[PDB]
RNA sequence: AAGGAACUUUGCAAUCUCACCCCGUAACUUCGGAAGAAGGGGUCCCCACGCUUCGCGUGGGGCGCAGUGAAUAGGCCCAG
RNA sequence: AUUCCUUGUCGGGUAAGUUCCGACCUGCACGAAAGGCGUAACGAUCUGGGCGCUGUCUCAACGAGGGACUCGGUGAAAUU
RNA sequence: GAUGUCGGCUCGUCGCAUCCUGGGGCUGAAGAAGGUCCCAAGGGUUGGGCUGUUCGCCCAUUAAAGCGGCACGCGAGCUGGGUUCAGAACGUCGUGAGACAGUUCGGUCUCUAUCCGCUACGGGCGCAGGAGAAUUGAGGGGAGUUGCUCCUAGUACGAGAGGACCGGAGUGAACGGACCGCUGGUCUCCCUGCUGUCGUACCAACGGCACAUGCAGGGUAGCUAUGUCCGGAACGGAUAACCGCUGAAAGCAUCUAAGCGGGAAGCCAGCCCCAAGAUGAGUUCUCCCACUGUUUAUCAGGUAAGACUCCCGGAAGACCACCGGGUUAAGAGGCCAGGCGUGCACGCAUAGCAAUGUGUUCAGCGGACUGGUGCUCAUCAGUCGAGGUCUUGACCA
């Protein structure tokens, strides 16, 4: 049938013992020099569409 | 390289046209006759190595015959021998020379060039019937 | 004892008399002496030597200082050698000498995660007369209820390579001082451009 | 190891189809948006292509005809865009990354002439 | 690993031209390598393999050439290091007309 | 690469053969067959010449490692 | 394919054969329509052998694609 | 309410009542070759033919070609030949349905590892300031095989035939590590050649599809073996068997009770590798420094030295990690030069009825290789990160 299978239910604790590594790091947002919303380092500022000049369209 | 089940051509009028390998001895020509094995393994016969063999084809009329079990010395491997200058040799087919417990060609002469390797191997007489020693 | 640092540059052909010879070209670049250690200072006897040069605009304020304590010039690579000495700096000139046997050590090329056929040789199996274990896969890990577990060390797939390797008694063919170049017979481990440490033979006949 | 030097995700005939395909777009629109990576793979291929176009003679043209199956496009690269890059050491095409995407969460990008 | 500034490329040349030799041109078509077989006892022989070149693999110290031939009934291929000290001198014998750097097909 | 059934319960599996012309083809047989037995050759292009035309034959020329030039596409035999 | 003692004995073939072929016969417990013995041709039939080729093997190796890995979307199971 | 069975394949590891190597006593041990008993498990212990075999017989070798154990080691590892399903057959037993000491051909062996165990790789915290880098080695692993030939020496020995110890030299086998210069293998679009078809109007030139490279030929880097290079050691310490000096108890004899020495492939050390989570958390060199916050926000908050984040990459890699660069820039790409591979391009010209040949052309094309070069992008900028307990003692003016 299902050859391997687990021998006992896992501790609500043990469950967690592992999950001690699923915490998302959050973006390191930076502030634009030009529209000042927060941009994502090394990409075009979503809001004003800049990267020294205006690349993407507004 | 040569190994058991590996049919060679006979480069001598020994009478045996084609021989299948049976075992790769660790070619012992030296001292009195042929010295004895240098290990019970060694898997490949290289020009100048001695093998044991079972004659699978002899011509009608000749010392050696079909089904005979003989000793031969590998003179032409289609593998590649590599000399100290750094050159390389390789013949279209593998051929040996049926011989005796003194390492002397059972035949009255060799056929086809033979590995100069046989010379350092001290297999002098063989060399001596060799039409060439590339 | 005696020893030096260098970079593996490549292999090539060279004849000596009439014997073609594969050689590996090491650049035992010159080596600064940045720190002497005595049992009376560091518990033991050794020497700190250096190697690839490094731009000062890339040197930690701390490292700078260490390096200053012996006006040398940020190297980027340091390594100690035991029972060694000399004054000034370490160069192969008068160190190694054509003929000597040496132990070029370096870091093996890195083969990532490798199965057992390729890392311990194993043999896997049948590739035709029935399977799912075709070629690689180790067979059985052990035995039964007894030693109901596997042994501390059974050979299995791991990260192969990326190791420290030493190779012994390699002939020092040609030495071209003042190019801190040195051809060594045979091959040394580690990819071209890697660090390599040539030393007197650790154990020579 | 795997110490080679290229990129796929599809087969042999495909990576080709792509490069050529995007190659065309970019050359036809001076800037297309695509997956960050699909860009990077494209960058050089299109650049090499321009350096070919950058020779004028029928030859250099017909070489380009092998990666541009759209006459109009080829003519552009050949007589309009190649001639212009005349004075620069080849090396023009920049990538600009944008936001991450919703559908797949894949970070999209800009590749412009 | 050690990131010294260096042209690994040349360091090698400089330790390779001291072991590199030029020879006649040839490309295929017959050749005759008159090489010395110094290995018989102390006596220094002199052999002359000759015939169809079938490949010019490599460069520098490593450059070499392969020549096929049929000696006394059985085909033979020799391989020579342009700087193999075992070679006195090579010579064209008669330029051939083929159309591909190899010839392997000639083994038949 | 070299070797070539050494695998192994067993050449299982996977190669090889693989179309169409032509030459050729055994024991044994209820004469039908065994037979596509086995084996060997050919096979593209151009030109001239004749043929029953699609096509084909003869001769000469040509190109490549190779011409059912890529897909479809028998491995054969001995004995029980 | 009916043999136990049994790999019977001799011969064949193989370098070497508990199998296969042929004889012998001492048929544990063959035998004439529960058919006897033989037989060309037929067999995805079962057995032994040979030629050919081969990654079956000596030994593996490189390459490819699909998974396996990683991020975003959805998100089971047997077991306990 | 299930501990899967014979054999094999794979992977091992252990005992010794040791098969071979190593040390020895005795020999009916001349030498050479043996027998035998004791010490000794470091390492090693071939490939085939027949059989489902284990066994065993045989071919050909070998230093040897050991015996057992581990659920007759190992099927959540594979096979599935053997045997304890259903089909069929023969012999035999049964009047039968059926049966068997038997023999014969056939016959589905279940993707998804929780826990322990194992191999690899990270995260956290700790190691009493915060950091950069260099180490000691507590301890632990790997390795630990052997032939043949030469010299000594044709000596010792032996009537002779034959023919050494010891010591010293070479050179193989198998095994393992590293490596890619070589010889080769691959190189899935680097170059070329070829067919059919569809397309780019047509001709000419090209593209697609004929695998998931249409096929063929070749092939850099890389990776790789049947290719290279190196290794198993020396010396040493303590020992086994064994052998000995001095030597009483037995005014003698005695390797022994005092004492002492020699002595094995084995033990420990030495060789290569790991190693301070050796929480008993070690050592060294260098750097940053002692800030701020009213018994209302009691501690965190700026920050230093330093590092991360991110981007561009890598001979590093599943992920992480590790290394390099990130404009004070040569990091990667491109671009230029060169290298190497393919093997002569498109076009035009000329020759030919044509097919094609020849010339311009050692052309043309161009992954991964060597350098160069500021053309592209490594913008901007955010986050984190010390002010160092106490006790005794020693030193300072
Ligand atoms: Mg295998
Ligand atoms: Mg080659
Ligand atoms: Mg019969
Ligand atoms: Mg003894
Ligand atoms: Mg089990
Ligand atoms: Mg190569
Ligand atoms: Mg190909
Ligand atoms: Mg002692
Ligand atoms: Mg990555
Ligand atoms: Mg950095």
């Amino acid at each position: 049938a299902k050859h391997p299978v687990p021998k006992k239910k896992t501790s609500k604790s043990k469950r967690d013992m592992r999950r001690s590594h699923h915490a998302l790091t959050a973006p390191n947002l930076t502030e634009c020099p030009q529209c000042h919303g927060k941009k994502l380092s090394h990409h075009i500022c979503p809001n004003c569409g800049y990267y020294d000049g205006r690349q993407v369209l507004a | 390289m040569i190994m058991p089940q590996s049919r060679l051509d006979v480069a001598d009028n020994s009478g045996a046209r084609e021989i299948m390998c049976i075992r790769v001895l660790n070619s012992g020509i030296g001292g009195k006759g042929l010295t004895t094995g240098g290990g019970g393994n060694k898997r490949y016969a290289h020009v100048g190595d001695i093998i044991v063999a079972s004659v699978k084809d002899a011509a009608p009329r000749g010392a050696v015959k079909a089904g005979d079990v003989v000793k031969a010395v590998v003179v032409r491997t289609s593998h590649a021998i590599k000399r100290a200058d750094g050159s390389t040799i390789r013949f279209d087919r593998n051929a040996a020379v049926i011989i005796n417990n003194q390492g002397e060609p059972r035949g009255t002469r060799v056929f086809g060039p033979v590995a100069r390797e046989l010379r350092d191997r001290r297999f002098m007489k063989i060399v001596s019937l060799a039409p060439e020693v590339l | 004892m005696k020893g030096i640092l260098g970079t593996k540059i490549g292999m090539t052909q060279i004849w000596k008399n009439d014997r073609a010879i594969p050689v590996t070209v090491v650049l035992a670049g010159p080596c600064p002496i940045v720190q002497r250690k005595t049992a009376q200072t560091d518990g033991y006897e050794a020497v700190q030597i250096g190697y690839a040069p490094k731009a000062e605009r890339k040197v930690n304020k701390p490292m700078q200082g260490h390096f200053a304590k012996a006006g040398v010039a940020p190297t980027r690579i340091l390594r100690e050698f035991r029972g060694f000495a000399p004054d000034g700096d370490s160069v192969n000139v008068d160190i190694f000498a054509e003929g000597e046997k040496i132990d070029a050590t370096g870091t093996s090329k890195g083969k990532g995660t490798q199965g057992v056929m390729k890392r311990w040789n194993f043999a896997g199996g049948p590739a035709s007369h029935g399977s799912k274990k075709w070629h690689r896969r180790p067979g059985s890990i052990g035995q039964r209820k007894t030693p109901g577990r596997v042994y501390k060390g059974k050979r299995m797939a791991g990260h192969m390579g990326m190791e420290r390797v030493t190779v012994q008694n390699l002939e020092v063919v040609e030495i071209r001082a003042g190019e801190n170049l040195i051809l060594v017979k045979g091959a040394i481990p580690g990819a071209n451009g890697g660090l390599v440490v040539l030393r007197s033979a650790a154990k020579a006949s | 190891h795997g110490k080679a030097g290229r990129k796929l995700n599809r087969n042999s005939s495909a990576r080709v189809a792509l490069a050529r395909a995007q190659a065309t777009a970019l050359l036809r629109e001076g800037r297309i948006q695509t997956t960050l990576t699909k860009a990077k793979e494209l960058r050089p291929f299109v650049e090499q292509l321009i350096t070919t176009a950058k020779g004028g003679d029928l030859h250099s043209r017909r070489l380009v005809a092998q990666d541009i199956h759209d006459k109009d496009v080829v003519r552009k690269v050949m007589d309009e865009v190649a001639p212009k890059y005349a004075e620069r050491p080849g090396g023009y095409t920049r990538i600009l990354r944008v936001g991450t995407r919703r559908g797949d969460g894949v970070t999209m990008a800009l590749i412009e002439l | 690993q050690t990131h010294i500034k260096i042209n690994r490329g040349e360091l090698l040349r400089g330790i390779e031209q001291d072991h590199t030799r030029q020879l006649p041109d040839f490309r295929p078509g017959d050749t005759v390598r008159v090489d010395t077989k110094v290995r018989e006892g102390n006596r220094t022989r002199s052999q002359a393999f000759e015939g169809v070149v079938i490949a010019i693999n490599g460069s520098g110290s490593r450059k070499s050439f392969t020549v096929r031939k049929i000696s006394f009934g059985e085909g033979v291929e020799r391989v020579f290091p342009f700087a193999s000290p075992l070679v006195n001198q090579v010579t064209i014998v008669e330029r051939g007309k083929v159309r591909r750097a190899k010839l392997y097909y000639l083994r038949e």
